[PDB]
Formats: C-alpha cells, structure tokens, sequence
C-alpha cells in the first residue's frame, strides 16, 4: 500500500513524503489518506501518532 | 519572602532581554545577476 | 554571477526561512523553504525543474 | 556553607565563558580560480 516518511518536523507542523514521491504537510488535526486521523505530533524523537495506532517515522537509511 | 524581589530582578533582566530579542525584524536582500 | 550553483551556510540553529530563485528562461520564480536542525542533513540537493 | 557561594562565583565565570564560546558561528569562504 503507501508508506509515508517524515521529511521535516517542527512543533506544530510535519512535512511528509510518500513512496510515490508526493509531498504533504500536516498539523495537529488533519486528514491522512490510508492512516486515519492524526492524534499527536511529537517534534522530538521524530514520531507521529495516528488514530489507527501507526507511528510515522523517517526512512531508515535516509534519516 | 524577600526571595520574590531577588527573583524579580533576575527575571526582569531576562524578560527585558527576551522582549528586545523579539522586537527586531530585518529587511530582505535581492541579488541581481548578469 | 553566472553559474547554476548556490552555496548556503546556516547561521542560526532553528530559525527557518524561504528563498526565491529566478532562472534564465523561466518567468515563474521557484520558491524553496529551508529548515535547519534536523536528524538528517542534506549535504547536497539536486533539483529537477519542469521546463 | 559559604563555600557554595565562592563556588558560585568561579563557576559563574566559567559557565559564562562556556556559553559565550558556544555562541559564535562564522561565515564560510568561497575561493574563485582562473
């Protein structure tokens, strides 16, 4: 399916890139396709919590 | 009791420093090439 | 004043910004955003322009 | 007891020195050849 990776994160926003190359930016309450509703943006440690229980991170060899 | 006032002085210096740091906004620079 | 290469150095830790670049043939300038202080550092970024 | 305050003064000078040393970031230099 599609996998999203953190490109940049500040307090408040997060810029994500997908495996198709599309780029998005999100805030605390926002819609993400295929993942659900954003519950918490943690600027430290690079973790994004999602309503489906998933955690959005950096690519492992690109981080 | 007097600790409120010593704290007021270090805090006053720090808050004045913070607000003067928040005041400055600098003009943008445009570069022309040929 | 003639090439196609910019050299950027960040001066502050976490202050972030933006930049506008106008090329030779293009009329629309290309605007980019610049974020310092991440868990990765972009040593070199290559950009494909549409035109 | 008073040793906390003498220690505060040598430590204050050293920490101020450390933070002012951590503040400076210098501009890069580009060299052109022909």
């Amino acid at each position: 399916r599609i996998i999203y990776y953190i490109q940049a994160v500040i307090p408040g926003r997060a810029w994500l890139i997908g495996s198709n190359g599309s780029t998005l930016t999100v805030r605390e309450g926002s819609k993400i396709p295929g993942y659900g509703m954003v519950k918490l943006i943690d600027s430290l440690q690079g973790r994004i919590l999602t309503s489906s229980g998933q955690v959005i991170k950096f690519s492992q060899e690109d981080s | 009791q007097q600790e409120i006032q010593q704290r007021t002085s270090d805090m006053l210096t720090a808050a004045t420093q913070l607000v003067q740091d928040w005041k400055q906004v600098e003009t943008q620079v445009y570069t022309e090439g040929t | 004043k003639t090439s196609n290469t910019l050299m950027i150095q960040a001066t502050k830790l976490y202050n972030y910004g933006n930049l506008a670049v106008r090329l030779r043939g293009l009329n629309t300038p290309v605007m980019l955003t610049l974020i310092p202080g991440q868990k990765a550092v972009d040593y070199r970024v290559d950009l494909r322009v549409q035109g």
